[PDB]
RNA sequence: GCUUGUGACGGCCCGUGAAAAUCCACAGGAAGGAAUAGUUUUCAUGCCAGGUCGUACUGAUAACCGCAGCAGGUCUCCAAG
RNA sequence: GAUGGGGAAGCUCCGUUUCAAAGGCCUGAUUUUAUGCAGGCCACCAUCGAAAGGGAAUCCGGUUAAGAUUCCGGAACCUGG
């Protein structure tokens, strides 16, 4: 029915991110005063991960695994959702409507997501997810 | 007497073909491994005009199957392609408008274009504007095709010969008429050499056969044989009949 | 026929026209039945049934371009996909179609 | 109002020509002035440049079609024919 | 095989000339019947050509991981 | 071990670049 | 008012050769020769001049910074950003096609087998 | 207003109206890398160098060609009341 | 318009990528140490052909008997390092 929820993984597909997947944290369906259209609260990827084989020794397998977050404000009109989710409660009280202001503070959250991406990362969970969209 | 015209014109001097503007030789895909077992796809990306030729032309790309490459190929184009459009090229391909068969894969009654007469020369039979083949049979033993041509002939092709399927875009173009000089010379200009012509009965005994005399007249008749010897062949080459084909001058 | 339950609805129900429309109804899920022309484009065709899977909607072909989509539904302009938010006297959710 | 009574947008070639060859033209030029519906979008934007190609100005798409009309009758018998050989060989 | 070659080259004009034959016949039956009428039935065949001439997505689990 | 992930390749008639193979039956002496 | 000449050696009236009238400091009318006017850059799929870079001649285009040539998006000083959200739905589209041939593909086979 | 440059349109074609050097961007992810540092001279400032040949004047009822300081011939730009 | 080839008694003719073993970048590795192989490339085949086509970058003021977008004074820009 109403299916756009947190924890539902989109595809930005207009405005800098566009290509980069997306975790949806916290729905707007109405609209503050500031955004007074529908929009959500997200979290993503700029960086991905580049594949790892048996050839690469441990130094270069731990560089070639780091993530890049970031952590946006979005219209639903320029997201685009899948079928795929994930679990979003660990970053969940972090990525709030005052987080995205006094930098410092999205500094703080860009953190807690890169830790919680990389560990998921770790122990092959959600490799459509960690993977790129080849456009 | 001295070097006539129609003599002139095989020294290839100022009777040679006026190519700039043209876009490219207009002929299929090399003969290779996918289109030999199975099928290859590309897409039309513009179809455009080509100077003196009827028929628009097609750009087809492809893909290079041993090399991480594009390929551009040009076709001429059928009626009914448009651009964003997939070309599907080889044996397995279907019958649709546009693809790429072999003569063997086709049934009776079929209509091609752009047709191989041997096997991988890219192209011979039914290329101008409004023209088509016709398949008129098969022979499963001795790998062989029946085939009608725009002409009205008959012909037999392998089996291994391909072809477009659809009729070429373009038809209907000589419907009009001309109604001016102008527009005659600006047909030919980008062509070739050969207009206006001037009657060889208006000239002088030294420059054709049928020059010289008060009453412009052709002597004998215009009939010449086969065996001439090139500076004769002047009027009708080695016909077989004379008249109208028609036979009432009112239908 | 179709048309006829398309004109019981349209007289006697709730709709919308288009194609922002229509996701943004299928995005907050209010939406019943989505119609789609013959000649839509295929992304957007294929694009609209994605959207019609996450929000469990019924889709219908309409056999017609948008022209004739759009007389069908009574407009004087083309309509390439309708919504039906809720149907009166009509029967078009719970026929056949 | 009405300006020719009957020869129309052969007007511009005044007295010469002939009037059957004027009244020969006057229908392909009609026709291959018109403007016909695009297939693929719903308007009736198709124009003619370059005889052959005919553009939709919505959706920017061409198609190859005929010299004076956008699709010609052989044409149409031919896309018929294959459509029936192909549905007849796949069954 | 001595009779092959003239045969093929009989058979090969006479296809020939009746693809002429039937070619000529169809533009003189064209030029004529629209050389010979006036501007009244002119103006009338042209107008009357100018008249009339399962989501499949759905076989996709949700809420995958 | 677990972030690498096995991919077959898919060289087909259609599908995939092909890989480089021995030709020395096809060589131009 | 006062007449003026071609400040070069080309006598002839050619594309590159295109002149216009200033007043300088001395009071008087000088000819003065302009270069050949820019085009823009055009969408590799679309057609159309792509918004935010810069128009130049094309040797002009190694004088300046980058941020002069990019627009800050994938395929930024390339594609249109209509064009770039096309290719975006429509890769996630055919991906996803796949995977429901995948399915009904395995569906036939595992009926077949019994 | 005159001459000229330019923009968005429109008409015409069985006529749809050059090529190459050259420069930039994108996709890609090789390789290198931050802690006492690597990348930047696509940000700013500072330093050095830029070879060879032509360049005067006429361009015409006297500087060119017609045997001539010949009423002939010989391409183009600017343009006041 | 050479070359590789093929004609011609021969002066020479055809042909321009051809039915030829047709040539370069660099990573190498770096330490007789300087540059042999490099380990990946290499599809194109010379060259000539526009002082009106394409094309990196300059303006103002002064100055001579006769020179100047070139000299002098001031103020810029482009390429290469
Ligand atoms: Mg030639
Ligand atoms: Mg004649
Ligand atoms: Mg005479
Ligand atoms: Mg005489
Ligand atoms: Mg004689
Ligand atoms: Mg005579
Ligand atoms: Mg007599
Ligand atoms: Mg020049
Ligand atoms: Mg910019
Ligand atoms: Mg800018
Ligand atoms: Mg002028
Ligand atoms: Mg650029
Ligand atoms: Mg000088
Ligand atoms: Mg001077
Ligand atoms: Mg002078
Ligand atoms: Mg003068
Ligand atoms: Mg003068
Ligand atoms: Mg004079
Ligand atoms: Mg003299
Ligand atoms: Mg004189
Ligand atoms: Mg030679
Ligand atoms: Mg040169
Ligand atoms: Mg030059
Ligand atoms: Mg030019
Ligand atoms: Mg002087
Ligand atoms: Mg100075």
């Amino acid at each position: 029915a109403k299916f756009l929820k947190a924890g539902k993984v989109a595809v930005v597909v207009r405005g800098r991110y566009a290509g980069k997947k997306v975790v949806i944290v916290k729905p707007h369906d109405e609209g503050s005063k500031s955004h007074p259209f529908g929009h959500a609260l997200v979290a993503g990827i700029e960086r991905y991960p580049l594949k790892v084989t048996k050839k690469h020794g441990a130094k270069k397998v731990a560089k070639r695994t780091k993530i890049k977050p970031f952590i946006k404000v979005v219209n639903y009109n320029h997201l685009l959702p899948t079928r795929y989710t994930l679990d979003v409660e660990a970053f969940k009280s972090v990525v709030s409507t005052e987080t995205f202001e006094q930098p410092s503070q999205r500094e703080e959250a860009k953190k807690v997501v890169k830790k919680a991406f990389e560990e998921r990362h770790q122990a092959g969970k959600n490799q459509w997810f960690f993977s790129k969209l080849r456009f | 007497g001295r070097v006539i015209r129609n003599q002139r014109k095989g020294a290839g001097s100022i009777f040679t073909s006026h190519t700039r503007l043209r876009q490219g030789a207009a002929k299929l895909r090399t003969l290779d491994y996918a289109e030999r077992h199975g099928y290859i796809r590309g897409i039309v990306k513009q179809i455009v005009h080509d100077s003196g030729r009827g028929a628009p032309l097609a750009k087809v790309v492809f893909r290079d199957p041993y090399k991480y490459r594009l390929r551009e190929e040009i076709f001429i184009a059928n009626e009914g392609v448009h651009t964003g459009q997939f070309i599907y090229a080889g044996k397995k391909a279907s019958l649709n408008v546009g693809n790429v068969l072999p003569l063997g894969s086709v049934p009776e009654g079929t209509i091609v274009s752009n047709v191989e007469e041997k096997p991988g020369d890219r192209g011979a039979l039914a290329r101008a504007s409004g023209n088509y083949v016709i398949i008129i049979g098969h022979n499963p033993d001795e790998n062989k095709t029946r085939v009608r041509l725009p002409s009205g002939a008959k012909k037999v092709i392998s089996s291994d010969a391909r072809g477009v399927i659809g009729v070429i875009a373009g038809g209907g173009r000589v419907d009009k008429p001309l109604l001016k000089a102008g527009r005659a010379f600006h047909k030919y200009r980008l062509k070739r050499n050969s207009w206006p012509k001037t009657r060889g009965v208006a000239m002088n005994p030294v420059d054709h056969p049928h020059g010289g005399g008060n009453h412009q007249h052709i002597g004998k008749a215009s009939t010449i044989s086969r065996g001439a010897v090139s500076g004769q062949k002047a009027g009708l080459i080695a016909a077989r009949r004379t008249g109208l084909l028609r036979g009432s001058q009112k239908t | 026929s179709i048309n006829q339950k398309l004109a019981l609805v349209i007289k006697s129900g709730k709709y919308t026209l288009g194609y922002k429309s229509t996701v943004k109804s299928l995005r907050q899920g209010k939406s019943k039945l989505i119609i789609i022309a013959a000649n839509t484009p295929v992304l957007r065709k294929s694009e609209l049934e994605y959207y019609a899977m996450l929000s469990k909607t019924k889709v219908y072909y309409f056999q017609g371009g948008n022209n004739e989509l759009g007389t069908a539904v009574g407009k004087l302009f083309r309509v390439g996909v309708v919504s039906i938010l809720e149907a009166g006297d009509s029967d078009i959710l719970t026929t056949l179609a | 109002a009405k300006r020719t009574k009957k020869v129309g947008i052969t007007g511009k070639y005044g007295v010469r020509y002939g009037s059957s060859l004027r009244r020969q033209v006057k229908k392909l030029e009609i026709q291959q002035h018109a403007r016909y519906d695009c297939s693929f979008c719903g308007k009736k934007t198709v124009k003619r440049g370059a005889a052959g190609i005919w553009t939709c100005s919505c959706c920017k798409k061409t198609v190859a079609g005929g010299a004076y009309t956008v699709s010609t009758a052989a044409a149409a018998t031919v896309r018929s024919t294959i459509r029936r050989l192909r549905e007849m060989v796949e069954a | 095989s001595m009779d092959r070659d003239r045969l093929v080259k009989a058979l090969n004009f006479t296809n020939r000339l009746d693809g002429k034959i039937a070619k000529s016949i169809s533009r003189a039956k064209y030029i004529q019947n629209t050389r010979k009428a006036g501007w009244d039935s002119t103006n009338e065949t042209i107008k009357k050509e100018l008249a009339f001439l399962t989501n499949r997505f759905g076989v996709l689990p949700d809420d995958v991981e | 071990n677990p972030l690498t992930h096995s991919t077959p390749k898919n060289f087909g008639i259609g599908q995939a670049v092909q890989p480089k193979r021995n030709l020395s039956r096809y060589v131009k002496w | 008012a006062q007449r003026v000449t071609f400040r070069r050696r080309n006598p002839y009236n050619t594309r590159s050769n295109k002149i216009k009238v200033v007043k300088t400091p001395g009071g008087i009318l000088r000819a003065q020769h302009v270069k050949k006017l820019a085009t823009r850059p055009k969408c590799g799929d679309c057609g159309s001049a792509l918004q935010g870079i810069s128009t130049l001649r094309p040797r002009q285009y190694a004088t300046v910074s980058k941020t002069h040539k990019t627009v800050s998006r994938a395929y930024g000083g390339s594609r249109c950003a209509n064009c770039v959200k096309e290719r975006i739905i429509r890769a996630f589209l055919i991906e996803e096609q796949k995977i429901v041939k995948k399915v009904v593909k395995e569906q036939t086979e595992a009926a077949k087998k019994s």
